[PDB]
């Protein structure tokens, strides 16, 4: 029932730039139970953040999650070549629902 | 073994209205100790949660798009997860991922809090022909 919406649809950036990704829930997310995933082309998703701000093991410091209530943010302080991918948010405060994804692609 | 692995199988080209069973073999962890999920991704679209089975095996929940047609089950003796899909429709075309959830323990209702997905398989593609 909780609808998750991500903005923007696509970010076109050069390596080294900062990326700020937004995720909005239609209802407040209980316990700030919000996760972020990275999905590279042709690969399975990879957990980046859980509980809105906790980094998963092995995730570099340049990734940070923040926010609460309905509005959440994933920040990549400096894009590395391996960071160009699709990013998804997922709430688990009430059942399990994903955002539609934000594509971070190399600027050409 | 040493690394955690999730390996899905069973995908292929299937005709509308038919049935198909997918399997997910886990290694490096005991799948019966975790909530286990199926998550699918239609071509060009985002991730869609499909189904969960709790660690006790007694609770299952499903997305509205598949409820009544799909069944999630587990073979504890073989460390395997299954998705039984009936009455396949064109909108079921997707790669189907098996995923582990280290947080979810109790799910008394379909609206209570759940968990996140810390390990994923590589996926198996199901294509409903036309």
């Amino acid at each position: 029932d909780i609808v998750m919406t991500q903005s923007p649809g696509t970010l076109s950036l050069s390596p080294g730039e900062r990326a700020t990704l937004s995720c909005r829930a239609s209802q407040s997310v209980s316990s700030s139970y919000l996760a972020w995933y990275q999905q590279k082309p042709g690969q399975a998703p990879r957990l980046l953040i859980y509980r809105a701000s906790s980094r998963a093991t092995g995730i570099p410091d340049r990734f940070s999650g923040s926010g609460s209530g309905t509005d959440f943010t994933l920040t990549i302080s400096r894009l590395e070549p391996e960071d160009f991918a699709v990013y998804y948010c997922q709430q688990y405060g009430s059942s399990f629902t994903f955002g539609q994804g934000t594509k971070v692609e190399i600027k050409r | 073994g040493s690394q955690v692995q999730l390996v899905e199988s069973g995908g292929g080209v299937v005709q509308p209205g038919t049935s198909l069973r997918l399997s997910c073999e886990a290694s490096g962890f005991t799948s019966s100790a975790y909530a286990m999920h199926w998550v699918r991704q239609a071509p060009g679209k985002g991730l869609e949660w499909v189904a969960v089975i709790t660690f006790d095996g007694g609770y299952q929940y499903y997305a509205d798009s598949v409820k009544g047609r799909f069944t999630i089950s587990r073979d504890i003796s073989r460390n395997t997860l299954h998705l039984h899909m009936n009455s396949l429709r064109a909108e079921d075309t997707a790669v189907y991922y098996c995923a582990r959830d280290p947080l979810t323990k109790l799910l008394p209702f379909d609206w209570v809090s759940g968990g996140y997905f810390d390990y994923w398989g590589q996926g198996t593609l199901v294509t409903v022909s036309s």
